[PDB]
């Protein structure tokens, strides 16, 4: 008559704040014969002893609730990925608390994990509700890094295929390569302005430097990015005027832990509505077996609604990610960030605040300059098209037709004869 | 270099012959030292698989693992998949869990798995149908993963095919149904054919409900991946006597042959490399006693396999991660309520045993008969023309009808 | 085992191109993919014998 | 009169080969000849096979 709930977390102060989440977690039900214990894990300096800690302490606990946060690594080292593997082999749920790679959008790969923080593909949600606010029809999507970017484009062509409106193009490319000039002037010659860019840090960083060059940030372009591409190098050559989006209590942590220890109360006290409770196996030595309500109990995650919380109404998609999250629509002023508008669980509100572009007037930019250089094509046809080589230099002769007038010419070009 | 084979069975495949198994086979040595360590484990949970490989990456330096499994869990792969990020071996997967198939991976891994993507077998199935001319179709979907992608690789495969093909209305189903709006959605169902998409859990419910709802009449057909069909072990009443599927798992290709083409395929890239590369062995130290930045190598295998070829056997892997020209068997549910092979696929040809397709009618004990009529013709040079297969489409064209002539090879 | 566009439409459905003006002879799989305009020509079809 | 086959019921239906018969209807006009006590039951029917 005891759930266990394993905190794989990083420092001392926020596993007592957890420890707290819980000894306040046990106040509306009642003194009932259920109780809530609290293990909690801490750092490893690799991944290896990570999921050697974590298997042998959640295998000698018999949790239900896995609950792994870590953060603060100075390191590029982010994956809490073989914890939700050690607990998908024996399908135990986990709550992810601030991973927020797309790579867990596959629950073939993470059988039994869910996490009340959205991806970043869910920015394009907004990415897509943006142009509602503005009837744009043509964008440029850039996308470095394809460990996620996929799906970013997957949701993108998602939301596109409501409206049947197409993206002009998308671009995928090397993560961490300095040519991406040849990316931004192929990305130019295009009667669209509005640019879309979903990358990491470095990347980011390379792009600006080199559109800040190549004048991709004056009058008429539009730069709508992530929430990862405003902060480091990235931010430090970050061309102003650009509109990113922002996680409200996206690092916030401590109010999350309390928000995800009142979706476990209430999953575990939903839980014992129905009968067959099963118990997690001694699977150290001698378990291979999976657990038994695995399956059943996502699907109790899946049917879960909520009205209380720091978070308040936090539920789960299809997926297993978030619904309905707040986001603060920021602005680059001067490089100072500037809150320009907030959004809704599927709604923008800009605010009484000042939004500035990054060319000339604070006026929305219709963005779309027609192309008065129409490259048009043809054939070599007998009738229609005559096709002659040069007169003198490069030039043509201005002919007579027989009934007195002169026969207009073009200078075109092509080849020759066969390509082989 | 050595060389770890770790064979969790239930079936009895003794370790003395895995030892002597390389004694028959190419022992010329084209590396200085080619070793091979056999083993077996009894219980694959995952702190002893951690436990085992660290113990084997101290095990005198083994730059390969070849690991097999009995169960039927596809997780223990699951574990394999993150094991590649870390103790840097290229790891290959034989039987059971480890033969099951995940999606997607991370550049940083040199993991492979033995079988074939569902986007391969999606092409077989469509192969299939292309084969026998059907192509008012429809699609049955529910939310076991890898939906999404499965049909939009249908569409794409429809919209670059010469085909024809009729697709109706993608079936959507939100959970364990209440049978209220998957009733209309089953009911929105009036074509022939139904890929299926599911889980084994759900696949009961769905076809019980097709036949409650009489959709399981003999001029319909019913197409499932072995994503949903088990092992032969578990056949359920429930399923339609004539359930065409579409599995990797070969019977003669047994795992005798499957860890010889998975040591073929180490020895062979390693001896390629070694012509190419001075010092081939490069390992990780051991598990213990590390900070992060871990000391990654510089020449690894997973640039260089690409092309592989045992003995004229196209073992080759893709670039994502998977084999490209993979082995796999079409069977059907029979009479018998057994599975039987129907047809072997070979590198792009569907080689087919039953070029007559029979009814496989006996879905209930209560069905109408003789709707099929069995015609026979003659050639005339005014009434019947009869020509070869189209090669462009492989498919009779939209006049002509198919037919089938018995072609002897001699007396 | 991937439909392509050779030609004019390869061209033009690349970005390289932005109209053809060319005797484009009207059928209903140019029409599938891309918007055609009224034509400026009508004519059909015929032999060349000597 | 482009009839088509008179489709036939035997019980109150089991949903299971009656379904199928009026899955052969692909035409438009109906003429339906049953009682009050099993019209609401066909029309729920045919409502849930559109
Ligand atoms: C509760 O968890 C703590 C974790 O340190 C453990 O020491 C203790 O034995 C547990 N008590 C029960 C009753 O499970
Ligand atoms: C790489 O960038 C440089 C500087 O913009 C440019 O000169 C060069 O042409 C680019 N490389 C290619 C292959 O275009
Ligand atoms: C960018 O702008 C500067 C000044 O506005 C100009 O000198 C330079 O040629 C421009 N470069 C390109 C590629 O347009
Ligand atoms: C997180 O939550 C509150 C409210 O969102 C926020 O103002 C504060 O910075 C954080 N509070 C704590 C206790 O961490
Ligand atoms: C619980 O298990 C019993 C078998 O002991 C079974 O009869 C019953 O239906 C189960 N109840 C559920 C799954 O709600
Ligand atoms: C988002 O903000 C609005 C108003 O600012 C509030 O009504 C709503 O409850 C918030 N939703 C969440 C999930 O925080
Ligand atoms: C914000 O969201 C809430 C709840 O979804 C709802 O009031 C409405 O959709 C939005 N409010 C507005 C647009 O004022
Ligand atoms: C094109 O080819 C012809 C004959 O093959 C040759 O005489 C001529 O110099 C070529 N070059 C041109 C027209 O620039
Ligand atoms: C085989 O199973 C037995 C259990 O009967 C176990 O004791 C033994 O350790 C297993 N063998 C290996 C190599 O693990
Ligand atoms: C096959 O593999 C060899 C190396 O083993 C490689 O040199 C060759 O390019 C590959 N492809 C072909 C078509 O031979
Ligand atoms: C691949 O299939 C073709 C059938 O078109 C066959 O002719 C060829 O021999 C096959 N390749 C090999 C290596 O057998
Ligand atoms: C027997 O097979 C050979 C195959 O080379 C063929 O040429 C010959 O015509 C066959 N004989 C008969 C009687 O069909
Ligand atoms: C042998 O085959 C040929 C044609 O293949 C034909 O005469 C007949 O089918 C056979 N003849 C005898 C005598 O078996």
């Amino acid at each position: 008559k005891i759930v266990n709930i394993g905190a794989v977390l990083s420092t001392r102060k926020h596993e007592q704040m957890f420890r707290e989440a819980v000894n306040q977690a046990n106040k509306r039900h009642g003194s009932w014969k259920i109780q809530l214990n609290a293990t909690s894990v801490t750092h490893k300096p690799n991944a290896i002893q990570m999921a050697l800690s974590v298997c042998e302490d959640l295998i000698s606990s018999q949790v239900y609730a896995i609950l792994v946060s870590h953060p603060p690594t100075p390191n590029d080292h982010f994956t809490p990925t073989p914890v939700s593997y050690t607990a998908g082999f024996y399908r135990i749920p986990v709550l992810g608390l601030t991973t927020r790679m797309s790579i867990y959008s596959d629950k073939s790969i993470h059988l039994s994990f869910l996490r009340t923080v959205p991806p970043y593909s869910h920015q394009s949600s907004v990415w897509f509700e943006m142009m509602r606010v503005y009837n744009w029809n043509h964008i440029i999507l850039l996308v470095s890094d394809d460990h996620e970017g996929r799906a970013a484009q997957k949701r993108l062509e998602t939301l596109l295929e409501e409206r049947e409106s197409k993206a002009e193009k998308v671009l995928q490319f090397d993560p961490g390569t300095k040519n991406v000039t040849a990316l931004l002037m192929e990305a130019r010659e295009l009667e669209a302005r509005v640019i879309i860019l979903s990358a990491s840090e470095d990347d980011a960083a390379t792009v600006y430097r080199a559109a800040a060059m190549l004048n991709m940030t004056g009058s008429g372009y539009v730069w709508l990015v992530g929430e990862r591409e405003i902060s480091g190098n990235a931010l430090r050559y970050a061309p102003d005027g650009i509109i990113g989006l922002q996680l409200i209590n996206g690092k916030n942590e401590s109010a999350h832990i309390s928000d995800a220890v009142g979706v476990v109360a209430q999953a575990v006290h939903e839980l014992l509505e129905k009968e067959n409770i099963t118990d997690p196996p001694r699977g150290c030595v001698g378990n291979t077996n999976i657990w038994k309500t695995g399956p059943l109990f996502k699907r109790v995650l899946m049917s879960s609604k909520y009205a209380d919380g720091v978070t308040g109404r936090v539920e789960f998609n299809e997926d297993g990610d978030r619904k309905f999250a707040n986001y603060s629509i920021m602005n680059l002023q001067n490089r100072k960030l500037v809150q320009v508008g907030i959004y809704n669980g599927t709604h923008v509100i800009p605010n009484d605040r000042k939004i500035i572009w990054p060319g000339g007037e604070t006026e929305k930019p219709r963005g779309y300059q027609m192309s008065t250089r129409l490259k048009i094509v043809t054939i070599h046809q007998e009738p229609f098209v005559y096709v002659k080589p040069t007169m003198s230099d490069g030039t043509c002769k201005e002919e007579f037709t027989v009934n007195g007038d002169p026969v207009k010419k073009v200078i075109c070009t092509g080849p020759n004869d066969t390509s082989p | 270099l050595n060389i770890a084979v770790l064979l969790g069975h239930s079936h009895d495949v003794t370790e003395r012959e895995l030892r002597n198994l390389w004694g028959p086979e190419q022992a010329t040595g084209l590396p200085l030292d080619v070793n091979v360590v056999a083993l077996l484990m009894n219980r694959t949970d995952p702190k002893s698989l951690i436990t085992h490989v660290c113990d084997l990456m101290s095990g005198a330096r083994i730059h390969g693992l070849v690991f097999g499994d009995d169960t039927d869990q596809e997780a223990v792969a699951q574990m394999l998949d993150f094991i590649s990020s870390q103790t840097f071996i290229p790891i290959l997967g034989i039987h059971g869990g480890a033969s099951m198939i995940m999606a997607d991976k991370d550049p940083t891994s040199t993991f492979f798995q033995f079988g074939a993507s569902i986007q391969q077998q999606a092409t077989v199935m469509l192969k299939i149908m292309q084969d026998y001319d059907w192509h008012v179709f429809s699609l049955v979907t529910t939310i076991f993963p890898g939906y999404r992608d499965f049909i939009s690789f249908i569409k794409t495969t429809v919209d670059n095919s010469f085909v024809g093909w009729d697709m109706q209305n993608v079936i959507t189903l939100d959970t364990s149904f209440e049978d209220a709006k998957t009733q209309v959605q089953l009911k929105k169902i009036h074509s022939s054919v139904i890929l299926l998409y599911c889980s084994k859990d759900e696949a009961v419910l769905i076809l019980s409900e097709a036949r409650s709802l009489g959709l399981t009449g003999y001029d319909f057909f019913w197409i499932v991946p072995s994503l949903v069909s088990g092992n032969t072990e578990l056949i359920p009443k429930e399923f339609p006597s004539g359930l065409i599927s579409v599995s990797y798992d070969d019977w003669d290709y047994s795992l005798e042959a499957r860890v010889r083409d998975g040591l073929g395929i180490l020895t062979t890239a390693a001896s390629s490399m070694l012509e190419k590369f001075s010092y081939i062995p490069e390992a990780k130290a051991s598990c213990y006693g590390q900070a992060e930045k871990p000391e990654t190598p510089l020449h690894t295998l997973h640039q260089f396999m690409v092309n592989v070829t045992w003995d004229g056997k196209d073992l080759s892997f893709t670039e994502e991660g998977y084999q490209v020209h993979p082995r796999l068997v079409v069977i059907v549910l029979n009479k018998d309520r057994e599975w039987e092979k129907v047809g072997k696929w070979e590198n792009q040809t569907l080689s087919l045993r039953h070029a007559v397709w029979p009814r496989y009618k006996s879905f209930s004990d209560c069905e109408p008969d003789d709707n099929h009529l069995s015609i026979v013709t003659l050639e005339e040079a005014p009434f019947v023309i009869v020509e070869d297969i189209d090669p462009l489409t492989e498919t009779c064209v939209r006049n002509t009808v198919p037919c089938r002539k018995f072609v002897k090879i001699n007396n | 085992n991937k439909k392509e566009w050779n030609g004019m439409m390869g061209e033009l459905l690349s970005g390289q191109a932005d109209m053809i003006v060319a005797p484009l002879t009207i059928n209903n799989e140019r029409a599938q993919y891309i918007e055609f305009s009224k034509p400026f020509k009508y004519q059909g079809l015929t032999i060349l014998v000597k």
